[PDB]
RNA sequence: UCGACCAGGA
DNA sequence: CTCAAGTACTTTTTCCGGTCATT
């Protein structure tokens, strides 16, 4: 690591000051004076020219010799130089940044366009934030177009106050490639601005106005953003390509700094010589764009600055931009030493936690061990193998520092081993390795294994271990990493072994269970069919490391002693597991071997399948890894197998073709399905060619017709499917698989065996490529089954030509759809990633960013661990009113509602006890309150949530471990139980504080925990269901307490990538495997999308009218907006020159009812008018389904143009509908057109803007009875196709306390930020439940307080959180790199150094989980502890 | 608080800070038809006094920056005439621990 | 054979089944810089400049090339160049550090412009092992 | 492809654009 | 059992990749985004089978929406900025009466809701009634004569780049304004840009032709440099010889230099591990 | 010993 | 002197042999 020592103190970077150079500042850093082009080579000899590349600087040809600094290569960093410009020049950077600088002071004086004097610059000034006050400055400043001499005073505007001095109009500067060109006035005089110019301009802005610019007096001085001195990197940076001797070859950047200096020789020249000035702006500005292009090529402005080659030439900017750049790249992320990959192979004989290190890779791979006397004998054993034997060594690293190969060294044979020293041996049996699988989405794709050197070239590794890294074997990779610290593998072992990742957080269930072979055996060796002899039971039996050494008593003992699959699995299920299930009918005593009951490790009844040995959330793992541990956990995965695996190779599967071979009958019932399906579309098709279908709103007579099509052969396909499923036998492979749940399903099944069914392709069937035929040997118009993709056909049986091709249009769009959005759900990992890496748990319990900004006050709400959280129910919600006081009201002062003296020894006495009463009524006071209060959180009566402490297990071990007697009365008094509760509460704590605020966050966070609590220890629900004896419910109180505490958070929680990985690997899988949803809303909402593709708004009834339709259908009129141009057949520009008379026949009637009526005050206002008339035709169906009246309509256009159009109209019994209308009072005949554009797009004549397509909706209601039990209580809802919330709210006879909208930044603006969550959360969670998938909750609640906390939506774009008040170098590894670095020198921000991307860049111990806290040595204790 | 029907003139609604210490409200008729405090979705929001807040920051060991922001401009944050700096205790209902209590500061 | 893998007939793979042929042909080219300063082949040893490959050159004949027979295998060379300059900087190819085999042929030719052109087989048999795809 | 080329396209080339203030004439291919 | 059909390049087996491309000389129709100034478009791409092949594409563009007021029929002609009114390119080639104009568009005097929507169009151009009127308005003499040559060598190239043509040019311009009218009534369909049959492969023939003119006129314009340096043999094969070599050694087509812009991995490394391969 | 294209793997 | 539209800019999953030119 840099190489030697050296006496100066070793100290870790805490702050990073960013600035810019000044050019006195290049001077003094500067080592040489660098003035000439030429590298090296003093004329013709292979030395360096004391004018560029070392003039002093660094070194090449590994010489020590480097300016008498000595050290070279490794060791010698850089040395920098500089080059004196022969004009300044600006920086490609701050270019723009220096033109807001002009556009806010005055170009003449240097003083702020703006002053203390202007109100709105005052508030502009008060701005804290260095960034946004440059901001709100410049659009002030912008605007002024002169340097006031004086202003009106504060008092009176009569009296003027004189500010700064001189009048002068200022330029409005415009950008013209790399100049600055002002606009200064009858016609103006425009002239570029000289970099000199600016620069003595900005020379004079004052501190104190530069200061409230983004600027800083002493890192970033204005004047500084302009070139006069340029630095000249040294050679490490800008290395010579040698490719031999004579073969010289220089870097890119060694030819850009050659062609500056070529260019600066040329204009200085021009200068100090003869001067023919118009040649020499020629030179300078080539110098400007060699100073430009330099630091940045990829300029605007088209030339490329191309390397005679057809290259165009890599800039500065260019080396570091993201991903392969120098950030994301080189410091993000590294190649790696210590590294190993292979092939992987699945291997049943190793452990969980194993992995199978190939010999070669063993020997090659090396841990540097300190010769201690603990190792010292056995490490000279190792070295005397050599780096050839398998357990040997390859290098000795001495008390000097200086490695021995022992492959060629003289004395290998030898070697006295000193304490001290390290010895770098080739990896052994059992040391701890970070294996892992790329794409690396997970926690958990990265795991520490234990090493097994193993023979063979591939990596092996245990088969239920498969599924967290989502590995086969088909020619997969893994990446093998060796720690090389004795600290850094306990880092592994401690934290990243697989036993410890076997229940995983993001779904708060394990993410390994039994899978393939050893799953599909399990079924089949479980079953009441399955026995085992003597002579196999006995080799079952020695297969279990962990076997006891006793043969279990067989189940069958009678002629033959036989044993049961279940009886000898069980040997591998520990003590003390305690299992329940039940599925279909499984009842204590399943006749369909059903559910699933084990006690006290021991199978009683039941088949063991997926829902028992995978990796569900109630089965035997997620059991195992929390009553008995990770590592016994662990150990119940290798035994499983051990048993199962060698029971089904002496049992044997298979699948052959007689596995998708339905019965011959089955087959004509199949064929018939498909037929009288195939005559139900042909029916629809002839019916809807007749003109007589109906179309379902929203939709076509043609889209509601397809919609029968695809409906009536999906039914089909599935109901054929489900008659061949039913008829294959219990012996069907095929089958078998599927219900072990090893492999396959019912579609794999029905598409086999029965019929593939219908393709699709954009969601809708095969469409017609060619016209009106979807293939060249159809007929047109041709919408049958056979013609749009329909596949008729079975695997099995085999498909035709056309639907073999239909089939094939249909399975091609599943490969693009996995290509095209596996990239955008990637991304979608990255921003979300870089979005929350920062934030973790902090020993207060709070969520905090590096900003120490709280997120959320307690993780997740409640400062719980989601690896410890089980879904339980809270039997306080659910119920009638009446079951409830049954369950839970016990009434020592009713005979018949007291305590039985049967339940507690005390309940003879306790009759009457009105003080004991007393308890009992806060208790069931208490329980009631409880009951409101959860009703009111979980308001669908929903009662099974994920808490921490699975108390049903814990009363269900007390029971197996006190044998407790359902005979006996119980030794607990009321105040036992009572008081016992009580106290048990008190001792939950999450948050210590013994202030107020953080007792009532404690009191706050255990608040439903609580309610779970008291409802199932209750002191009727203690007594009469669990029988608890005095001595078990203490063992219960204390094991609530014991595992609640560990089921806490802890502190260094890197809380804020979990949640971001938790979302991310979810839909990264939603997409790999072959109304807006899914991938395109989720990138909507995380975008914070303004135009979103289906807004909608779900619009709820007012309560007395919920099931009212006719109350619906009255609203779903009054805001469905309607416009004149839906009701109107045609319009028509007729010339009528009477009005009174009408030419048109038709219109005779019309001018008779109206003109007799309407005589107030129409005939002066008017008697002509306009001879030009516009009518126009209205449609019957229109008028009546969007329900209207001609007089409605008539007098909307009468109130829209009001009396400048003289509207009358045909009455609704008429049959031709007419609306006549005449202007009032040269070239009318356009005029009038411009009327009816009004008319047809501007008119409402009903409804709410922004409102299209409204639906009813009978939604069902899950409602509490007056008999206290939740019942289906239906409803009307109504749906839009846009949304207004805005005015949807106040119309009447809806609940605006219920209006709900899809779009969350339209809640957010009406209901605010508050409400906004709680939108953004909802849509959040759909677009993950959407794909079946679940998340904790605690994860999207994260994501959603993070865009949230800000005050608005703040979007997981680089527009978004990469534009917070965060660490420069931590924004710069995301989206906008060069820039923000840019932006960090002319600001001169100051990083903090506490973000993890920081210290990452900086190579230090992050402040991340295991350096969230500091190691001290106490003096005390050492003396203590002799 | 002055609740104006349609609009106000842009030169009458310019006469609002004129009159210091004291302070005025605009509010139109048609956006105060519903009580948007009352919906689903929206917790309760409650006003802090000067100690409440200064002993806050203290317990949570903050900095005004650190607390999570509410907008003056914000629907609730109009509803109780919040000010530039006042802060709200925001009592929502958890799935997780089925009462949590969160803070914003005045924007 | 769990998750798609497979288990083989190791007495069948004895037997010749699935066994491959693996070939590999190595190139090189005496190089020529304008005023006849040409590189050459040959088997070369230490000589002033010293720059020079690890692997063992006692396989290469006087030419600088492997005989057809010989059984090759670590970073042993297989063609021996030399490049002088204003002697032995080396210019010698070494056989792919991850292969080992036998020498096939050994072709001798001339480029269109008149340099020695050496193209260099090397045949070895591919077993089937573990982690091999099928 | 290439016969068509070869056999057509390559005379077309040589004789569309050509001449010059000299001309081109029949192409030939060994 | 070799089949042959690719090239030996410096002792490399290189196959040359078919390039997809779309079909020429072909008309087209497509409806326009909801925020744009048009909403439907006739394009052509008009190119000449052998002769530089013309990278010039006519836009006849359909300004206005449903429901916007006048739409008027304006097109993009190669090498004049703005979208000239067709009436005035109908009147420049020759058809001066608005009827004339007409018989052009509509082949049939039966159908009103055509003529309807070409109303608007005749009113635009009416400012300007004679064809030198209408040569002038594309920017004296000079902006005439610019015209006049514009509209023989880069309007409609394909069909004739002759003379008297005008005819023809304005029966086919007439034609593209039918066909756009016809889907702006939704009669016709939106044209298919992924029908295979409007589509072309350019196999080893066609990207040798391609290549091969390039360098020909790179030798022709060396010809004629050497004789202007004659102030009174020269021909280097070499740039037709590495010329194409180097097309096909680096499979990045373009050739010359070459550079960036341009090429791909048209010619490609022959597969070799099996027959079918 | 430098990096660009092409072709591939899960 | 407001606000519609045109203008430009910046992103796009993760790891893992041959051939060309030229350094
Ligand atoms: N372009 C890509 N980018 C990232 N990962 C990829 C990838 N292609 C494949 N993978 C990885 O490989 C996994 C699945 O691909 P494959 O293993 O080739 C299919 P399979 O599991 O063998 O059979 P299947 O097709 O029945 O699922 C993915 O989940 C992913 O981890
Ligand atoms: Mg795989
Ligand atoms: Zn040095
Ligand atoms: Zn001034």
């Amino acid at each position: 690591v840099g190489q030697q020592y050296s006496s100066a103190p070793l100290r870790t970077v805490k702050e990073v000051q960013f600035g810019l150079f000044s050019p006195e500042e290049v001077r003094a850093i500067s080592v040489a004076k660098i003035r000439f082009p030429e590298t090296m080579d003093e004329t013709q000899t292979r030395a360096k020219i004391g004018g560029l590349n070392d003039p002093r600087l660094g070194s090449i040809d590994r010489n020590l010799k480097c300016q008498t600094c000595q050290e070279g290569m490794n060791e010698c960093p850089g040395h920098f130089g500089h080059i004196d410009l022969a004009k300044p020049v600006f920086h490609v950077g701050f270019i723009a940044k220096i033109k807001k600088v002009c556009e806010c002071v005055c170009m003449h004086c240097g003083k702020l366009l703006l002053d203390e004097h202007n109100e709105l610059m005052r508030q502009a000034l008060a701005i804290k934030d260095s960034k946004k006050r440059f901001a709100a400055i410049w659009t002030l400043c912008k605007t002024k177009m002169v340097c006031e001499t004086d202003v009106p005073s504060e008092d009176d505007p009569t009296q003027l106050v004189s500010r700064g001095g001189c009048g002068n109009t200022q330029p409005t500067i415009r950008k013209d490639g790399l100049k600055l060109v002002g606009s200064w006035k009858d016609e103006p005089e425009l002239r570029v601005l000289s970099t000199e110019e600016i620069l003595n301009i900005f020379k004079h802005i004052s501190v104190k106005d530069f200061t409230s610019l983004g600027f800083n007096e002493v890192f970033s001085r204005p004047e500084w953003m302009i070139l006069t001195c340029l630095p000249v990197p040294p050679p490490p940076v800008r290395p010579s390509i040698s490719f031999n001797e004579s073969q010289r070859g220089e870097d890119d950047l060694t030819f850009k700094l050659a062609d500056i200096l070529k260019a600066n020789i040329s204009l200085e020249t021009l200068e100090h010589n003869g001067a023919p000035h118009h040649a020499i702006e020629e030179a300078e500005s080539l110098l400007q764009f060699h100073v430009a292009t330099y630091m940045d090529n990829d300029i605007a402005g088209q030339p490329q600055a191309l390397q005679k080659s057809g290259r165009p030439v890599k800039s500065i900017r260019a080396r570091l931009k993201g991903k392969e750049g120098r950030i994301r790249g080189n410091l993000m992320g590294k190649r790696v030493d210590f590294s190993a990959r292979t092939v992987i192979s699945g291997d049943p004989n190793l452990e969980l936690d194993q992995v199978g290190v190939p010999k070669s890779i063993a020997k090659t791979l090396t841990y540097p061990e300190v010769v201690t006397p603990y190792n010292i004998d056995r490490l000279t054993q190792l070295v005397r193998n050599g780096p050839n034997e398998h357990p040997g060594a390859k290098y000795v690293i001495r008390d000097s520092g200086d490695r021995i190969d022992l492959r060629y060294s003289k004395r290998a044979g030898d070697i006295q081993l000193q304490y001290g020293w390290k010895v770098e041996r080739h990896i052994m049996d059992n040391d701890p390795v970070l294996f892992n699988r790329q794409p690396s989405l997970h926690k958990m794709s990265m795991m520490a294994h234990r090493v097994k050197v193993i023979p063979y070239s591939t990596f092996r590794l245990n088969l239920s271990v498969t599924s967290p890294y989502n590995a086969d074997f088909d020619g997969d990779e893994m990446n093998l990493h060796v720690p090389q610290s004795e600290e850094t593998r306990a880092e592994l072992s401690q934290l990243c072994a697989v036993p410890l990742q076997i229940v995983s957080p993001q779904s708060n269930k394990p993410c390994m269970g039994i899978v393939q072979d050893t799953l599909c055996g399990i079924r089949k060796l479980t079953l009441r069919d399955t026995f085992i002899e003597l002579d196999q039971v006995l080799n079952m039996l020695y297969w279990v490391p962990d076997w006891d050494g006793v043969i279990p008593t067989p189940a069958i003992i009678k002629p033959k002693p036989l044993w049961s699959g279940k009886q000898i699995l069980s040997v591998a299920i520990p003590n003390g597991i305690h299992l329940q299930r039940f599925d279909e009918g499984t009842t204590l005593l399943s006749p369909k071997d059903n559910g699933m009951l084990i006690i006290d490790g021991q199978i009683i009844f039941g088949v063991v399948e997926k829902k028992t040995v995978g990796s569900s959330n109630g089965g035997l793992i997620h059991v195992v890894t929390r009553e008995k541990g990770p590592q016994v956990c662990a150990k119940l995965f290798g035994n499983i197998q051990k048993v199962v695996n060698f029971w089904l190779l002496h049992n044997g599967f298979s699948t052959g073709i007689g596995d998708t071979i339905a019965d011959g009958p089955t087959m004509r019932e199949i064929t018939e399905t498909i037929a009288e399906a195939k005559k139900k579309v042909l029916d629809v098709t002839k019916e809807a060619q007749a003109n007589l279908l109906t179309a379902k709103h929203g939709m076509t007579l043609r889209e509601s017709f397809e919609d029968n099509v695809v409906r009536f052969l999906n039914e089909a396909r599935d109901k054929a499917g489900r008659l061949a499923e039913v008829n294959l036998k219990d012996l069907n492979n095929v089958k078998q698989m599927v219900m072990a749940g090893s492999k396959g399903s019912f579609i794999n099944i029905a598409q086999m065996s029965a019929c593939v069914g219908q393709q699709s392709v954009e969601g809708k069937r095969i469409a017609f490529g060619f016209v009106d035929r979807t293939l060249p040997h159809f007929s047109k118009d041709d919408y049958s089954p056979e013609s749009k993709g329909f596949v008729e056909n079975s695997y099995l049986r085999g498909l035709t030509p056309q639907e073999f091709f239909f089939h094939a249009m249909g399975g091609r769009e599943g490969l693009i759809d996995t290509a095209v959005k596996t990239a955008e759900t990637g991304y979608i990992q990255r921003r979300l990633v870089k979005a929350l890496e920062d934030i973790m748990v902090h020993y207060d319990n709070t969520t905090r960013n590096s900003l120490g900004n709280v997120i959320q006050f307690i993780y997740g709400e409640d400062g719980m661990d989601a690896a410890h959280i089980e879904k339980q129910s809270l039997d306080t919600i659910g119920g009638s009113d009446a079951a409830f006081e049954k369950r839970y009201r016990v009434d020592l002062l009713n005979t018949d509602h007291t305590l039985d003296p049967s339940l507690l020894e005390s309940g003879s006495e306790i009759l009457g006890d009105l003080k004991l009463q007393v308890l009992l009524d806060e208790e069931y006071k208490q329980l009631v309150k409880d009951r409101k209060f959860l009703r009111e959180v979980f308001v669908d009566g929903e009662a099974n949530w994920p808490l921490p402490v699975n108390i049903r297990r814990i009363i269900q071990n007390a029971q197996q471990t006190f044998h407790i007697d359902h005979t006996k009365p119980s030794d607990l008094t009321i105040k036992d139980i009572v008081l016992g509760v009580k106290d048990l509460q008190e001792n939950l704590l999450v948050l210590r504080g013994k202030n107020e605020i953080i007792q009532n966050a404690q009191r706050d966070a255990v608040t439903l925990f609580c309610c779970l609590l008291r409802s199932r220890l209750a002191t009727r629900r203690v007594l009469q269901e669990y029988r608890l004896t005095k001595q078990a419910f203490d063992w219960v109180l204390s094991n609530i307490e014991a595992q609640f505490l560990r089921s806490v958070v802890h502190p260094g929680e890197m809380v804020g990538v979990l949640a971001a990985q938790s979302i991310g690997e979810p839909a990264t899988q939603m997409t790999l495997n072959t109304v807006t949803s899914g991938v395109p809303r989720l990138k909507e909402i995380l975008n914070v999308a303004k135009n979103m593709k289906t807004p909608s708004l779900t619009v709820y009834l007012e309560p007395g009218h919920a099931a009212d339709q006719e109350q619906a259908k009255l609203i779903r009129s009054a805001i469905e907006h309607t416009t004149l141009k839906s009701v109107t057949i045609a319009s028509e520009i007729y010339y009528d020159p009477d009005p009174r008379s009408t030419v048109i026949p038709e219109d005779e009637e019309i001018i008779q009812l109206h003109f007799s009526l309407l005589d107030e005050e129409a005939e002066q206002s008017f008697d002509q008018q306009s001879p030009w008339l516009l009518r126009l035709e209205l449609d019957r169906a229109a008028m009546n389904d969007k329900d209207l009246t001609m007089g409605q309509v008539g007098e909307r256009i009468k109130q829209t143009f009001k009396n400048d159009l003289f509207v009358i109209w045909s009455e609704d019994n008429d049959e031709k509908l007419i609306i006549r209308c005449r202007v009032v009072r040269a070239e009318e005949d356009h005029m009038l057109k411009k009327i009816e554009n009004t008319m047809l797009e501007n008119i409402t004549l009903r409804g709410v803007e922004n409102i299209e397509r409204v639906v009813m909706m009978k939604y069902d209601r899950k409602v509490p009875s007056p008999t206290g039990e939740y019942v289906k209580e239906p409803e009307w809802v109504l749906e839009t196709d846009g949304v207004n919330l805005s005015e949807v709210m106040t119309v009447p006879g809806i609940d605006p306390t219920r209006i709900y909208t899809n779009s969350f930044i339209d809640i957010m603006e009406v209901l605010g930020i508050e409400a906004g969550r709680a939108a953004l959360y909802k849509e959040v969670y759909n677009v993950i439940a959407s794909d079946g998938s679940y998340v904790n909750y605690r994860h999207m609640a994260l994501l959603v307080d993070v865009m949230t906390t800000q005050g608005g939506l703040t979007s997981v774009t680089r527009h978004g959180f990469n534009r917070s008040n965060t660490g420069a170098l931590m924004r710069c590894s995301f989206e906008e790199t060069v820039e923000i670095l840019f932006e960090a020198g002319a600001s001169a921000e100051l990083d903090d150094c506490r973000g993890v991307s920081e210290n990452v860049i900086l190579g230090q111990m992050a402040p991340i989980g295991t350096g969230a806290f500091d190691v001290m040595i106490d003096e005390e204790s050492l003396v203590k502890y002799m | 608080i002055f609740v104006y029907q349609n609009n106000i003139t842009p030169s009458a609604m310019k006469l609002v800070p004129s009159i210091p210490p004291a302070t005025i409200e605009t509010f139109n008729e048609a956006a105060l038809v519903v009580n948007i405090t009352h919906h689903e979705l929206v917790p309760k929001h409650i006003r802090l006094s000067s100690d409440e807040k200064r002993e806050l920051l203290k317990r949570y060991r903050l900095k005004e920056s650190q607390l999570p922001r509410i907008q003056r401009a914000d629907p609730v944050a109009l509803y109780l005439g919040l000010k530039r700096g006042e802060v709200v205790k925001i009592i929502r209902k958890s799935e997780t621990s089925g009462r949590y209590a969160s803070y914003r500061i005045c924007m | 054979n769990q998750e798609d893998s497979m288990i083989m007939n190791q007495s069948s793979i004895d037997r010749g089944l699935f066994r491959s042929l693996f070939f590999r042909s190595y190139m090189d080219q005496e190089k020529k810089y304008g005023m006849s300063i040409t590189e050459t082949f040959e088997k070369p040893q230490r000589t002033n400049t010293l720059r020079m490959k690890h692997g063992t050159y006692d396989k290469l004949d006087d030419d600088g090339l492997i005989a057809p027979g010989v059984r090759v295998s670590g970073e042993d060379v297989i063609i021996g160049k030399t490049t002088p300059i204003s002697s032995k900087r080396d210019a010698s190819t070494p056989l792919r550090s991850t292969e080992n085999g036998i020498v096939d042929q050994v072709l001798v030719t001339t480029n269109q412009d008149g340099l020695k052109f050496v193209k260099v087989r090397v045949r070895t048999t591919k077993i089937p092992q573990i982690g091999d795809k099928f | 492809s290439f016969n068509q080329f070869v056999d057509y396209t390559l005379q077309d080339i040589i004789c569309e654009d050509s001449t010059l203030i000299i001309s081109f004439g029949k192409i030939y291919v060994t | 059992f070799d089949m042959g059909g690719y090239f030996i390049i410096n002792g490399s087996e290189k196959v040359l990749i078919a390039q997809e491309r779309s079909a020429g000389n072909i008309v087209q129709v497509f409806k326009k985004a909801a925020p744009s100034p048009i909403s439907h478009v006739a394009e052509i791409r008009s190119a000449l089978e052998k002769g530089s092949r013309f990278i010039s594409t006519l836009q006849v563009k359909l300004y206005g929406r449903e429901g916007s007021s006048a739409r008027t029929i304006k097109a993009t002609l190669p090498y004049i900025k703005q979208d000239i009114p067709i009436v005035i390119i109908f009147r420049a080639l020759g058809i001066i009466p608005d009827g004339e104009i007409l018989e052009h568009i509509c082949y049939d005097v039966n159908d009103w809701q055509m003529l309807e929507m070409l109303k608007p169009c005749v009113e635009d151009g009416f400012v300007i009634q004679d064809r030198e009127t209408a040569l002038d308005f594309i920017g004296k003499e000079k902006r005439i004569q610019y015209a006049k040559d514009i509209l023989q060598k880069e309007f409609l190239p394909h069909i004739t780049q002759l003379e008297g043509f005008e005819s023809r040019k304005a029966f086919f311009l007439g034609y593209m304004i039918n066909r756009l009218l016809l889907c702006a009534l939704d009669r016709k369909d939106q044209d298919d840009r992924d029908h295979f049959g409007k589509k072309r492969l350019d196999l080893a023939g066609p990207l040798l032709a391609q290549l091969f003119k390039t360098l020909f006129k790179k030798l022709t314009k060396d010809i004629f440099r050497y004789m202007q340096r004659t102030v009174e043999l020269a021909i280097n094969a070499k740039t037709i010889t590495s010329g194409l070599k180097y097309a096909l050694a680096t499979g990045n087509w373009e050739q010359k230099k070459a550079m960036s812009s341009r090429a791909a991995g048209v010619s490609q490394v022959l597969n070799r591990y099996t027959y079918s391969s």
